[PDB]
């Protein structure tokens, strides 16, 4: 595993070290081949997981979102560099150094073998991304934001700490594999469910979950571009993974203290698609669609069903390609007009055409259309939650017309119409810009030749 | 002040805690925390004005009311039990009363009122002897009498100067008052632990001792008192207020950053003897300093405050005095939770 | 809430007693004094940074300084670490050796004659 | 160029930099011969060689 | 299009003598620059 | 002054396309905007997304599913060559099961 | 005439460097976790008359 | 060894350099007056070192190499533009007041450093205490507004009560009407536009407060315009005082130890200059404030610390 | 214990609140620490005399010498507060807010 974190620490002094014209392309090329030999992580084994060593191990949960954590890096280099380009040396490197010790932390947090290591890494990567929103953000909103993504995490995790020792003091380990190998009920007692509780809210308010994610609109906003496509296509994923993995010594507790949270993940669900109709600014729309999706995939990790899992991992990673993917869209507009309202700029399609076929591309993944991954994912949490109950199907059928309606009213609010006659500025797509498009979009589409890949241990 | 008085005055200061620290005779432990307020006082007042003058006055009648307060402590100890060594008090009345004024020596809430006034009284480098050196005394004291603690009171003091720590740090523009304040909270953090076990009290020391003086050093580099003023520090040396925020992120606690090794090992100690509701409790409190700290770093270092004309001419000055100790204060106060298991060199 | 300072024969601040000569020295290439040296060298580049030089190349005896004081502190540091963690365990096995009715060795069960309840996921 | 003493001119104090580059070769030895002799000591404690 | 930064607006929240100002605190004033307070003119 | 503050004006945003017309928005200089192109496409497009894709489709059956399905064709010839049922209800044998004797 | 675009493009072998460090580095780890080579239940085999170990 | 605490306990005083000819000595008057002359003379007689009047790139010459920087990076006022316009709404005149008042208070520092460190006297043609005289009038014209005054009178009043006022106050006076026909003498296009009322205000702000003032605490010399060129006269005259009367007897080893560490360290003189008070005609915003000292830091030679610019052909950068 | 041991220990006590229970006069907070210093001194020299403890027998001695630097050390400060205001009084020390 060391393989991909030396490279990786390696970076840092490339980049500080580099001359000052040459700092973006050798980023970019490095990163890049960070992420190629990232891609032989994908060699997995059915029956247990690979283990390096006494520190690090990779599983078939672990290793598609580390390739997708070194795949965004080099993406969200070339979405900085045009933005970013009145800016000192000095400050391109540090943020450079921001963005390279959040793919270091990240990398180390999904495949740590110990509790506690994980919860450290997992606290580590909130540093980065504040100091990137509170200092690269555009607006006088983003200190707020900062405050609001920082003690949402903090309030969630603090307990998580204690309950974490707590169990270190009782069992006599945190081993992710002797956890799971000497795993042992949950009795019913107060005590039990307030450790549940302690357990699970981290991650809950990470995912984020209805009724705590008001850090995410806020936090998604505001951010430059680069914390944005990390925040939304990685970070919120954290939770996910957290729950895949601490959900084994929930049982049987589980069975009864996850309807609350299956009723705000429902419930929520057709609420934040709803608020997606009526939403004038453009990244808000983008943000509540992202929560809408998390919501599915916190109903898919409650109900702990093999199919629930699997359609819960193959979701996360096509939600962050494809949230990535319309982020980097909606920048390339808001660099052409400086606003973020969603009915300045119509008509684009008569101006940009390629640029509008990428928009049709995104917003076609974003509604889950077959073969996608996305529907994959969606069709087999579906089908879970169908088993768990016929009824959720009500639910869940009203939130796929939901997404649709909001995705094409995007889609019909930016690119179609006429062209608003007083912004004359809308330069030609750079090279730059259809390239990333590209990036984002064709790997998305190459999953589907091999969906497995992505489907988790329960595959 | 004379240079070579003010050597005399430094060592009598350090002689005092040595006192208090090598002896095993309680007359002895008395007389070092004598000595040392007897050569504290004029320390405060090295830069004379009203306000320090005001600040020692206050220090002084603190600091010798306590003093009454452990001489009878002693005498009661003494006649339950004709014992005059320091091992554990013999009476309840006694531990009670050297309870309460080894806390009031300490600042510990309710008796937390006089550490932000005289902080804000007198200078930086006092503020930075005051909030580092004074406490090394009485937490000796009570790290070899903690057995006989009652664990109800020393936890009562603690939580509540974690509480008002917070609190009172959310309210100040002035930066003495700040450091302050987060003196209390983390004097909460120390005796909270104190009666599991002293390792973990004095590995908090060390890393508390080693963040403030890492903030009072670039403090005086920057000098800076205020807030207003410090928002200048960007436009003269930018270096300086980078440092600054990433000490500040550690002394609020977050990983991978030092700060956070200490309550880590804190809240963890706990749980070993059944306590999860106080250190639940505590780390949700320390939230409070977390965010005037992240106020700070705001003001300071993320984003860039107006400045002023004359600032041109500073543009052309370096600094006269090199502090020797400050890069490795930075890098000890920042990037050393890797060798947490060291620790055990400490018992 | 003292745990090992009376422990008996110790003698107060030798800081690395003579029974410590018995426990195999880290070796020079450990991890964790690459990584003390590591911080000397961010030490030395702190220290260039605060006096406006220039960062990687100003003091090369002074960087180079740093990073050995660093080493050698860190060695001494890990052999007292080491002893005390092998008296800790040292400790251990003597007392529960000398105390066998309170770490009984009970006959273990098989699994296939432990009955374990079964709670469906439905 | 410089107007005024400037204290460090194109030759570097030579005094400071002898002692602080005898300093580090001075801990380098004895760190080394410090290994050494705790590895033989430790040898012949044990009985490995 | 540039990135918003603090204004003299936004700098003098934090000039007063405490955060968060009430009717009882917005009488009491910051300490002078250097730490030194008028001499009073109380004659003897 | 009727003004709060001496000030810089905000600036207009700049066209790549102006002194270059042919300018791929990576960067100011032609030269280095030329090969910043020509890295990430070669990078990306010709060394990530082919040849990863291509290792990827041919990674070897370490998840053991030819393996599996020649191991059941086996379990199936024998069984149903012999009489034995396809699958047994009981995943390990009960002879080493020891249940507790009395449940009344 | 390679003196000067060494100076300037010596930074491009230290992600190479790095990741050949860290293969090494994985293969030490691997040294120390041999406690069980050929000895599982299910792996366990006599040795080829030649070779010493069944993995490295 | 550089001066400080140690030096100081072992060996160095400074009241065992003073010679009796220590004499800091301020030579004021009106503008265009024959003030600059007669300072250079009472210095060359008396031997002691001559400061020429500080202007706006006074502390260029003291830093780096002595050459002056460009307005935009050093000072930021234009004293061409305030004879143009001195009511303009950028807020020229207390810019330049308040620049031109940090260069005089770093000036006595430099001044008050040689005297401590060397014993030989020096001859100033104005100070931090004749400089408000300038304000006043400024302020009775209505250049600046009140608020300018205010925090020039808080800026004064926490930096000149660190220091010790000349012995010797001289004052050369002129009248109005002879300093307004020089002044269309000297052939300055500029200088010629000032008003009658400008030199009456500087004129009265001297008689009426800073003389006055000053003999409280020193002994004044005043002389006429005729008599000034006579500095045989004035050196005698100057040469049979009897410094009797201000602080300077009163001053001590220690004293002078505290001034001597307060001289030095011009970033500690400097402090108070620049105070977060928010007038519209000091404050500049971020972003300026941000150009503005990245082009500062491109300058050939400030990059880094003096000793360490290779790009003025600094060696053994590696060995420092 | 005896009634004088209760009567000492209640001198001490009431000094204790005369010092923590303030009026106008810092002289007569100072007066009240000599006279918890005082009670001090009598407890524990009523105690060494009773047990017969021969070598505390210099201890309330150096008790006293204490008591003397901290009765000098008051009135220094007081000085200076007078010098700042012409009185003693504890109401003038308010520069410093919490
Ligand atoms: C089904 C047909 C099969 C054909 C076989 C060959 C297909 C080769 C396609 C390769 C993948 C395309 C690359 C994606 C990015 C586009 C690149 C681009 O910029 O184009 C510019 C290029 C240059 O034109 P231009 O004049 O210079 O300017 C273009 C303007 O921008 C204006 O351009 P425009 O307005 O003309 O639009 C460009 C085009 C491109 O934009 C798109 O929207 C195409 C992307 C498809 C939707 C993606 C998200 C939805 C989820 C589906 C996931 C499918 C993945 C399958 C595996 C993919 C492997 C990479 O959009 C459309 O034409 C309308 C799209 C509607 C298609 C709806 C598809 C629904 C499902 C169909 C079957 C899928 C499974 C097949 C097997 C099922 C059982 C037998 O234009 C083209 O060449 C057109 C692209 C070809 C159309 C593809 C439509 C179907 C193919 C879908 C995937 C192929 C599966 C192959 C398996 C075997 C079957
Ligand atoms: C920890 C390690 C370093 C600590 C000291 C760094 C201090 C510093 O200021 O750095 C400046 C320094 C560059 O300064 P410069 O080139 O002299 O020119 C200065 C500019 O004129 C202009 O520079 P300036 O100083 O005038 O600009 C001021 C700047 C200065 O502010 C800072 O530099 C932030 C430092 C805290 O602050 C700002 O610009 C304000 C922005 C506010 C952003 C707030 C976020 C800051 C906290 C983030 C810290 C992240 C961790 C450290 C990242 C790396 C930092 C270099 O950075 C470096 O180049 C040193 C970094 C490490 C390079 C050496 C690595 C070893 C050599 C390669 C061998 C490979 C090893 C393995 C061998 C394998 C065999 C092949
Ligand atoms: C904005 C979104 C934030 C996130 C929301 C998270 C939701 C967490 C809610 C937790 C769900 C259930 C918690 C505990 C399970 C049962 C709770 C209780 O109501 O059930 C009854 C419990 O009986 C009583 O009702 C006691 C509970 C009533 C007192 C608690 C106060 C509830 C008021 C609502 C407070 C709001 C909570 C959220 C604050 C933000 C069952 O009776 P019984 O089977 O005999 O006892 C079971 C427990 N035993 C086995 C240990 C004995
Ligand atoms: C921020 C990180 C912490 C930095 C701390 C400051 C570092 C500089 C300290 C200089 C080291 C010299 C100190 C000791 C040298 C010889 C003295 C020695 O003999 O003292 C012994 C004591 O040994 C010292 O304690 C060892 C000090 C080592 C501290 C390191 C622990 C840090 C925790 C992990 C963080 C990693 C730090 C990285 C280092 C740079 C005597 O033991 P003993 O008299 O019986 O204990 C008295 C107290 N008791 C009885 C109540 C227990
Ligand atoms: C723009 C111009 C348009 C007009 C021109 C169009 C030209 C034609 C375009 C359409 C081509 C359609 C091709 C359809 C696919 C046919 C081949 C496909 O079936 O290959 C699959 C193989 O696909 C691969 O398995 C999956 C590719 C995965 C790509 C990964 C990219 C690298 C990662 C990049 C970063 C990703 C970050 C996020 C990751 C989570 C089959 O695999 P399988 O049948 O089983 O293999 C059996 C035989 N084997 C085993 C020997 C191979
Ligand atoms: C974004 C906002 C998120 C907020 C999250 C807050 C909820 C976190 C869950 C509770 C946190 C503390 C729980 C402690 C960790 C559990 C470990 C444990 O097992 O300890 C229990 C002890 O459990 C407790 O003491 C916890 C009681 C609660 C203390 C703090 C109360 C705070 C408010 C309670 C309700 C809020 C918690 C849920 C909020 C949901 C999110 C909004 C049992 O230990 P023993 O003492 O040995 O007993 C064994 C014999 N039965
Ligand atoms: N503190 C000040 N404020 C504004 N203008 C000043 C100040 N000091 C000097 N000047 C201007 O600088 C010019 C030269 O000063 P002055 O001493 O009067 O002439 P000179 O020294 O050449 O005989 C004059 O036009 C004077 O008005």
């Amino acid at each position: 595993m060391l393989k991909i974190i030396i490279p990786t620490t390696m970076l840092l002094p490339m980049t500080w070290m580099s001359k000052h014209n040459m700092i973006w392309i050798n980023a970019t090329v490095h990163s890049l081949l960070i992420s190629l030999i990232s891609l032989s992580l994908l060699n997995q084994l059915g029956e247990n997981s690979l283990n390096f060593s006494l520190t690090f191990f990779s599983d078939s949960l672990s290793a598609p979102l580390l390739v997708l954590t070194t795949w965004l890096l080099p993406l969200m280099l070339m979405a900085s560099q045009s933005h970013l380009s009145k800016e000192t040396t000095t400050r391109k490197k540090l943020y450079i150094t921001m963005l390279i010790l959040l793919q270091l932390f990240l990398i180390m947090t999904f495949t740590a073998t110990e509790l506690i290591l994980f919860y450290i890494l997992f606290e580590a990567t909130l540093v980065p991304t504040l100091i990137i929103i509170t200092r690269w953000g555009n607006q006088t909103e983003r200190l707020n934001a900062g405050l609001y993504f920082l003690f949402y995490t903090l309030a969630g995790s603090l307990p998580l700490l204690v309950a974490l020792v707590y169990i270190q003091n009782t069992t006599g380990s945190l081993n992710f594999l002797i956890i799971h190998y000497w795993s042992h009920p949950l009795s019913n007692s107060w005590s039990n469910i307030f450790m549940w509780l302690a357990c699970i809210m981290a991650f809950m308010v990470k995912m984020p979950l209805y009724g705590l994610h008001l850090w995410l609109p806020k936090a998604h906003v505001e951010a430059p571009i680069a914390g944005s496509m990390v925040l939304a296509a990685v970070l919120l994923k954290l939770g996910g993974y957290g729950m895949m993995r601490i959900t084994t010594i929930l049982n049987p507790l589980t069975n009864y203290m996850a309807y609350p949270f299956l009723m705000l993940s429902m419930w929520g669900m057709i609420m934040t698609s709803s608020i997606c109709l009526r939403q004038t600014d453009l990244k808000s729309l983008i943000a509540y669609s992202s929560v809408s999706h998390m919501a599915l995939v916190i109903v898919a990790i409650m109900i702990q069903t093999p199919w629930s899992f699997m359609g819960a991992t193959a979701l996360m990673i096509a939600h962050g390609l494809t949230s990535s993917m319309l982020f980097c869209l909606a920048n390339t507009n808001y660099e052409r007009v400086h606003s973020r309202t969603m009915i300045l700029a119509r008509g684009l399609q008569t101006l940009l055409p390629l640029m509008a076929t990428w928009w049709l591309v995104a917003s076609l993944t974003n509604l889950a259309l077959p073969p996608s991954i996305n529907l994959i994912g969606e069709l087999f949490i579906i089908t879970a939650s169908f088993s768990w109950s016929n009824i959720t199907i009500i639910l869940m059928g009203m939130n796929m017309m939901i997404t649709a309606l909001y995705s094409l009213y995007m889609l019909i609010t930016t690119q179609r119409g006429k062209y608003t006659h007083h912004i004359n500025n809308i330069k030609p797509s750079f090279t730059r810009e259809n390239a990333l498009m590209a990036l984002h979009i064709l790997p998305l589409l190459l999953l589907t030749l091999n969906p497995k890949m992505i489907l988790g241990p329960l595959y | 002040m004379n240079p070579i008085i003010y050597t005399t005055l430094i060592m009598t200061v350090m002689s005092g805690t040595m006192l208090v620290m090598i002896s095993s005779h309680w007359l002895l432990i008395w007389i070092g925390f004598e000595m040392n307020l007897l050569a504290m006082i004029p320390v405060l007042m090295k830069n004379f004005n009203p306000r320090a003058t005001e600040a020692a006055t206050k220090y002084f009648l603190t600091q010798a009311t306590a003093s009454m307060m452990l001489m009878m402590a002693i005498i009661i100890n003494l006649l339950y039990s004709g014992q005059w060594t320091i091992t554990k008090m013999f009476n309840p009345v006694a531990m009670t009363m050297m309870t309460m004024a080894l806390a009031m020596k300490l600042g510990l809430s309710p008796f937390h009122f006089w550490v932000p006034e005289v902080t804000q009284g007198i200078s930086l480098q006092a503020g930075l002897l005051l909030l580092t050196w004074q406490k090394l005394a009485p937490l000796s004291v009570l790290c070899q009498i903690s057995q006989s603690i009652n664990p109800n009171l020393m936890l009562t003091m603690a939580m509540l100067s974690i509480l008002i720590g917070g609190w009172g740090g959310l309210n100040q523009t002035q930066l003495r008052k700040i450091m302050a304040y987060s003196s209390i909270a983390h004097m909460g953090w120390m005796t909270a632990v104190l009666p599991y076990n002293t390792t973990m009290t004095i590995l908090n020391l060390l890393i508390y001792i080693t963040m403030t003086l890492a903030m009072f050093m670039l403090l005086i580099h920057s000098s800076a008192t205020t807030t207003l003023s410090l928002s200048h520090t960007w436009n003269k040396m930018p270096v300086i207020t980078s440092l600054m925020m990433v000490t500040l992120l550690s002394m609020g606690g977050l990983p991978p950053l030092s700060g956070f090794m200490p309550k880590w090992m804190i809240i963890q100690e706990m749980t070993k003897n059944e306590s999860i509701i106080m250190p639940t409790l505590m780390a949700m409190t320390a939230l409070l300093n977390l965010y005037f700290y992240m106020r700070l770093a705001y003001s300071s270092s993320l984003t860039m405050f107006p400045s002023t004309n004359n600032m041109k001419m500073k543009w052309q000055f370096e600094h006269t005095k090199q502090m020797k100790l400050l890069p490795t204060m930075i890098v000890l106060s920042t990037l050393v939770l890797p060798m947490t298991p060291a620790l055990s060199s400490l018992n | 809430m003292t745990m090992m300072s009376g422990r008996p024969g110790r003698v107060p601040l030798q800081f690395l007693p003579n029974e410590a000569r018995s426990l195999p020295p880290p070796k020079l290439t450990d991890p964790r004094l690459v990584y003390m040296g590591f911080l000397g060298y961010c030490s030395g580049l702190i220290d260039n940074a605060i006096r406006r030089r220039p960062v990687v190349s100003a003091g090369l005896h002074r960087q180079l300084l740093y990073v050995t004081s660093f080493v050698f502190f860190g060695y001494y540091l890990l052999k007292r670490q080491d002893y005390m963690y092998a008296l800790r365990d040292h400790d251990m096995f003597a007392y529960v050796k000398s105390h066998p009715e309170d770490f009984p060795e009970k006959d273990k069960k098989t699994y296939g004659e432990i009955l374990e309840e079964f709670h469906p996921v439905r | 160029k410089f107007y005024i003493r400037e204290p460090p001119h194109g030759s570097p104090d030579w005094l400071k930099v002898g002692l602080t580059l005898g300093t580090s070769v001075f801990l380098w030895i004895y760190l080394i011969k410090q290994h050494k002799e705790d590895v033989l000591e430790y040898k012949r404690r044990n009985g490995l060689e | 299009a540039r990135q918003w930064q603090p204004d003299v607006e936004w700098a003098e929240q934090f000039g007063g003598a405490v955060m968060y100002p009430t009717k009882e605190t917005a009488h009491w004033k910051p300490p002078p620059w250097n730490d030194v307070d008028p001499p009073k003119d109380t004659l003897v | 002054p009727t003004i709060r503050l001496q000030e810089d004006p905000d600036p207009e945003d700049e066209n790549l396309y102006e002194k270059n017309p042919d300018s791929h928005g990576y960067d100011k200089d032609p030269i280095v905007d030329l090969w910043n192109m020509r890295v990430v496409f070669f990078f990306g497009f010709s060394i990530v997304l082919v040849l990863g894709s291509t290792f990827v489709a041919y990674l070897p059956d370490y998840r053991m599913q030819e393996w599996a399905r020649r191991e059941a064709e086996r379990l199936v010839k024998y069984r149903e060559a012999n009489g034995l049922p396809l699958m047994e209800s009981n995943c390990f044998d009960p002879n080493k099961i020891q249940l507790p004797e009395d449940e009344d | 005439n390679v003196l000067q675009i060494v100076r300037d493009h010596w930074v491009h072998i230290l992600v190479p460097v790095g990741f050949v460090f860290g293969c090494y580095l994985d293969r030490r780890s691997d040294e120390k976790l041999t406690a069980f080579r050929n000895k599982s239940l299910l792996f366990k085999r006599e040795l080829r008359p030649n070779e010493e170990v069944t993995w490295k | 060894l550089q001066y400080g605490p140690l030096a100081f306990v072992l060996g160095e005083r400074t009241t065992r350099k003073l010679t009796e000819t220590s004499k800091v000595i301020t030579v004021d008057g009106n503008i265009c007056s024959g003030k600059g002359r007669l300072a250079r003379e009472i210095a060359e007689k008396l031997g002691l070192r001559h400061f020429p009047e500080a202007g706006i790139h006074y502390a260029d010459s003291t830093t780096g190499d002595g050459k002056p920087l460009d307005v935009q990076l050093s000072g930021n006022c234009s004293l061409e533009k305030f004879y143009d316009d001195p009511k303009s709404n950028d807020g020229n005149s207390y810019r330049l007041q308040s620049w031109l008042y940090a260069s005089r208070l770093l000036q006595y520092a430099d001044a008050l450093e040689h005297l401590l460190s060397t014993g030989q006297g020096v001859v100033l043609e104005r100070s931090i205490y004749s400089d408000f005289v300038f304000l006043e009038a400024m302020y009775r014209q209505g250049f600046i507004r009140k608020q300018c005054v205010e925090h020039y009178n808080e800026v004064k009043k926490v930096t000149a009560c660190e220091y010790l006022p000349p012995h010797v106050v001289v004052y050369v006076d002129v009248p109005v009407p002879e300093i307004q026909s020089r002044i269309q003498k000297k052939g300055n296009p500029h200088e010629m536009k000032i008003t009658a009322a400008y030199l009456q205000d500087i004129e009265n702000a001297y008689k009426k407060t800073f003389l006055p003032e000053m003999s409280e605490k020193c002994e004044v010399l005043q002389y006429s315009a005729r008599e000034a060129e006579d500095a045989e006269k004035v050196v005698e005259d100057i040469e049979y005082l009897k410094c009797d009367k201000g602080p300077w007897p009163d001053q001590d080893d220690r004293t002078f130890h505290r001034l001597r560490m307060l001289v030095q360290n011009k970033l500690e003189v400097l402090n108070y200059t620049t105070i977060p008070v928010y007038l519209p005609e000091i404050t500049i915003g971020a972003h300026q404030s941000d150009r503005v000292f990245q082009k500062f830091t491109e300058l050939p030679g400030r990059k880094y610390s003096p000793g360490y610019n290779e790009d003025v052909g600094d060696k053994w950068i590696w060995l420092k | 214990m005896p009634l004088v041991y209760m009567n000492i220990i209640m001198a001490f006590a009431i000094a204790l609140a005369g010092l923590l229970m303030y009026r106008s006069h810092l002289m007569s907070s100072l007066l009240c620490l000599e006279g918890m210093m005082l009670s001090l001194f009598i407890m524990s020299t009523l105690i060494i005399l009773n047990t017969h403890f021969t070598l505390a027998n210099m201890m309330p001695i150096i008790l006293l010498v204490f008591a003397a630097c901290e009765a000098a050390l008051g009135l220094s400060l007081l000085v200076m507060v007078s010098n700042t205001y012409g009185t003693d009084y504890v109401q003038n020390l308010n520069l410093l807010q919490c």
